[PDB]
């Protein structure tokens, strides 16, 4: 199928019509998305099949056709852009200054933007267009708003 | 049967819409990959 680098929608025809369950990134021949989008199932790209290669439920990440390739990191100072790909809508860039998730194992950037569930896997980018993580695994805070971690994998 | 469809290039947009706050939150991550607020 299509192997061109870029952002892609992840779709299913199991439910009513064609439903967008999430989003992912094609980079260096590997497809990257969040585990909760595919639950580790195989994917189709035209007539071709993409098989899972690595995944981790706790990180909530999965890669297809090869190992995780994305290794850019948020600098902790600058604004980033969410390249939101909402269901049935055009890809759109949203610029924001991340907040922080403080955990017992270290701090992670977080973006306070709220999109439909089928937007999970959309990439967060730095000013050079590098993917610093994927949007869609987060929490609901005091005022009821959604905040996503900037989730990044490890390039072995 | 899940399938993928290209939606665009990955590029920074000059003068994109700018929004969202920057909260600093104490959080916990469980074995199932769920984040929760520590209070
Ligand atoms: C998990 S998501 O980011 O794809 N969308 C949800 C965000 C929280 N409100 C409900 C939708």
């Amino acid at each position: 199928g299509e192997t061109t680098d870029g952002v892609y929608r992840v779709m299913t025809r199991r439910l009513l019509g064609s439903t967008q369950v999430g989003v992912g990134v094609m980079q260096e021949g590997v497809f990257h998305t969040m585990w909760h989008v595919t639950k580790g199932a195989a994917l189709r790209s035209g007539e071709g099949r993409l098989d899972p290669y690595w995944g981790d439920v706790k990180q909530d990440l999965v890669s297809y056709c090869g190992p995780w390739k994305l290794d850019a990191a948020w600098d902790g100072l600058s604004e980033v852009q969410l390249l939101a790909v909402p269901p049935g809508e055009r890809a759109k860039n949203i610029q924001t200054l991340p907040g922080i998730f403080k955990t017992k194992d270290g701090d992670i950037g977080a973006v306070a933007l709220d999109y439909p569930a089928g937007t999970s896997g959309s990439p967060i980018l730095d000013k050079c267009g590098r993917v610093i993580g994927l949007y869609g695994n987060g929490v609901v805070i005091k005022n009821g708003s959604y905040v996503s971690a900037i989730t990044q994998g490890k390039r072995e | 049967d899940m399938y993928i469809e290209r939606a665009g290039d990955i590029t920074w947009e000059k003068d994109a819409e700018v929004t969202g706050n920057s909260p600093r939150l104490d959080v916990a991550l469980d074995e199932s990959g769920d984040f929760s607020l520590v209070e």
